[PDB]
């Protein structure tokens, strides 16, 4: 079955350095 | 801009940070990951976008932006 | 205020098109440096979002962020009364309860200009935070479309699945199944052929084909597609238009 986007999306949010040339 | 480009390569535990032009044979870089480990080349992979890099190939031709990370596992049987 | 001209009034007609094909309705956030169109389908599932950059058009000025709720139907029929050479401007104030198109054909000094009232929309409701993603990957969009037509004939769902080396595509009929597994690849011939995958969660989802259907049609477009999916968020598809961004978030469907 299908869910709603906004029902899922409410639901969803709650030292080096080498140097080759 | 053009010129070279920089990259990390990160073995999950340490990084080292790399600049080659975007045209070199990435060999060197991965054997200069290897040393900087004390591991031998040929006991890790280097993962890239999920495609295992190959010494041969270069940045350009892997579609390389700056700042990419490039990941070193032990060569194993996958995750 | 909002003053955007179009340098054709075509480009513009392709947008609402391509819209007309998924939703009747858009909101056009309209911000200082270019707009974002938003849209929900009429089932409330599918959500799409074009980002037209600045360089897009041919002059931009907004001077306060307004949001402009169109009806797809009205502002077809105004493009009718419009040649799709002339340039076309969108004119609105601060705080519009009506917008106006302005037709200019150069090459004659006709200049024809209707109104439109805008409304209410509940797309004005796009806040994600784009969230963050299980698993990311793109691949040629036409690649992409051959698949989602195939198995599309076979099920009313398609079902992805991805894993540290394999992208796996499933649907199954009463009449037959099928699939598809890619694995990421490289190649310095066609570079623009590749596949890559970034995953750092197995995932698997699965969507209404119809749905799959639609977005698949952002291919003229762009010829990669991006894929974020995470388990329990809605889906991205997205494409790279040379002067922005087209974005669909899909809901799957739970079990
Ligand atoms: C539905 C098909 C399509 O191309 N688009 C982009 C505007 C849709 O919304
Ligand atoms: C051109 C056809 C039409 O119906 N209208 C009114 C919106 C036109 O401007």
């Amino acid at each position: 079955s299908q869910m709603d986007i906004f029902s899922q999306l409410s639901r969803a949010k709650k030292g080096e350095i080498i140097v080759i040339d | 801009p053009e010129t070279h480009i920089n990259l990390k390569v990160s073995d999950g535990s340490s990084e080292i940070f790399f600049k080659i032009k975007k045209t070199t044979p990435l060999r060197r870089l991965m054997e200069a990951f290897a040393k900087r480990q004390g591991k031998e080349m040929d006991s890790l992979r280097f993962l890239y976008d999920g495609i295992r890099i190959q010494a041969d190939q270069t940045p350009e031709d892997l579609d390389m932006e700056d700042n990419d990370i490039i990941e070193a596992h032990r060569e194993q049987i996958g995750g | 205020m909002l003053e955007a001209k179009f340098e054709e009034a075509s480009l513009f007609k392709r947008i609402i098109d391509g819209f007309k094909d998924c939703v009747q309705l858009v909101n056009f956030q309209c911000k200082e440096d270019g707009i974002i169109a938003q849209a929900v389908d009429d089932s409330r599932v599918l959500l799409v979002s074009l980002e037209i950059g600045v360089e897009a058009f041919q002059e931009y000025r907004c001077d306060h962020p307004v949001t402009l709720g169109m009806d797809l139907t009205s502002l077809s029929k105004i493009l009718r009364c419009g040649n799709n050479t002339d340039t076309l401007t969108l004119i609105a104030d601060n705080t519009p309860d009506s917008i106006i198109l302005l037709f200019e054909d150069t090459k004659k000094d006709r200049i024809a200009e209707y109104s439109l009232k805008l409304m209410d929309i509940d797309a004005d409701f796009l806040g994600i935070e784009e969230l963050q993603y299980d698993s990311t990957l793109s691949l040629p969009s036409s690649e992409f479309s051959k698949i989602v037509r195939d198995l599309s004939q076979l099920s009313d769902s398609i079902n992805i699945m991805i894993t540290k080396e394999t992208i796996k595509f499933v649907a199954d009929g009463d009449i037959g199944s099928g699939s598809v597994i890619i694995k990421p690849f490289v190649d310095m011939e066609h570079p623009e052929t590749s596949i890559k995958l970034e995953m750092d969660q197995p995932v698997d989802l699965t969507f209404g084909a119809k749905y799959l259907l639609d977005i698949i049609k952002g291919s003229s477009l762009s010829d990669r597609v991006g894929i974020r999916l995470s388990s329990e968020a809605p889906a991205l598809f997205q494409f790279d238009l040379k002067s922005g961004f087209l974005q669909f978030f899909l809901a799957p469907k739970f079990n």
